């Protein structure tokens, strides 16, 4: 041909590495492995402060913490219909 | 966005053909590791944070504000109710103490 | 192979937090192009000289 | 504080 395709410095299972860090930083510590190094804090209590910061009052979090993840186990499992079912 | 951490400010200084900013941030540092609960009960009723979390060093329970430990006697103007002890995941058994409890005292 | 950084698991459960008891002031540079080099051109000196 | 103070 006298064209060439040359292959990405990191390969897919480096992408997929590097999102699985982000996404295990995130879950298991909120923002604090951006800012510094990761602080552990419970999931219900980092959601707690992210509901706290759009002015919801964190109370209201613990008191209907069971409907909040259903609504988000529910959701997340849309998203594997929606991206199934058309490309 | 303005360096990692969390920022303060920042110097602007020139350069030929640019700029450079100096930003100034904020890193925590030396942590350690405590128990942590999302609500106390105390007389029935669950009191949660006004602002900052709940630790304990293991035997006593405090409250702290969340960037840098800073530990307080857990009070009712530390703290705010909302609702019975039985709706919340996680609730611990805790006294919360009342400023005008001395004061009483008159 | 090149390597993405240091493995580490973060000691997360359901009642522990870890908390900062001390801070450093960090400052940092960062760098940025702002003007290129202003030409002109005479086409016609370049082209016929 | 008035309820209180009633003590
Ligand atoms: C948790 O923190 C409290 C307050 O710093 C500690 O309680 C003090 O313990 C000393 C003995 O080590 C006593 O002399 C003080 O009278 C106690 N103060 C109070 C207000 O009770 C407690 O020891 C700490 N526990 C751990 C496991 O570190
Ligand atoms: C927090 O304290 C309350 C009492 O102030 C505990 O409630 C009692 O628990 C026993 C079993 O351990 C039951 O038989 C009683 O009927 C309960 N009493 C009341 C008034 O509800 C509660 O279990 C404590 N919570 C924890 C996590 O220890
Ligand atoms: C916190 O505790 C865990 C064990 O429970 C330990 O592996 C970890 O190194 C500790 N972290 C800090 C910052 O002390
Ligand atoms: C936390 O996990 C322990 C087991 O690791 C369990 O016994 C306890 O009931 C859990 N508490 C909460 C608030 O989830
Ligand atoms: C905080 O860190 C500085 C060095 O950045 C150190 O000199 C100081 O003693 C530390 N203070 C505590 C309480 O650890």
């Amino acid at each position: 041909n006298g064209l060439t395709v040359l292959p990405p410095l990191l390969t897919d299972e480096m992408i997929a590495q590097y999102t699985s860090a982000l996404l295990a930083g995130t879950i298991t510590s909120g923002w604090t492995f951006g800012a510094g190094a990761a602080l552990q804090i419970p999931f219900a209590m980092q959601m707690a402060y992210r509901f706290n910061g759009i002015g919801v009052t964190q109370n209201v979090l613990y008191e209907n913490q069971k409907l909040i993840a259903n609504q988000f186990n529910s959701a997340i499992g849309k998203i594997q219909d929606s991206l199934s079912s058309t490309a | 966005f303005c360096g990692k951490g969390y920022h303060l400010m920042s110097f602007p200084q020139s350069a030929p053909h640019g700029v450079v900013f100096l930003h100034v941030t904020y890193v925590p540092a030396q942590e350690k590791n405590f128990t942590t609960a999302p609500a106390i009960c105390h007389d029935g009723k669950a009191h949660f944070p006004r602002e900052g979390v709940f630790v304990s060093n293991g035997t006593h329970w405090f409250v702290t504000q969340r960037n840098f430990y800073e530990p307080q006697i857990i009070t009712t103007d530390n703290t705010f109710v909302s609702g019975n002890c039985d709706v919340v995941i996680g609730i611990v058994n805790n006294t919360v103490y009342d400023p005008l409890q001395p004061e009483l005292d008159s | 192979t090149m390597s993405l950084g240091a493995e580490n698991s973060v000691a997360y459960s359901n009642n522990s937090i870890a908390i900062p008891t001390n801070f450093t002031i960090s400052v940092t540079t960062e760098i940025l192009p702002v003007s290129m080099t202003k030409t002109s051109v005479d086409c016609t000196m370049y082209i016929c000289g």
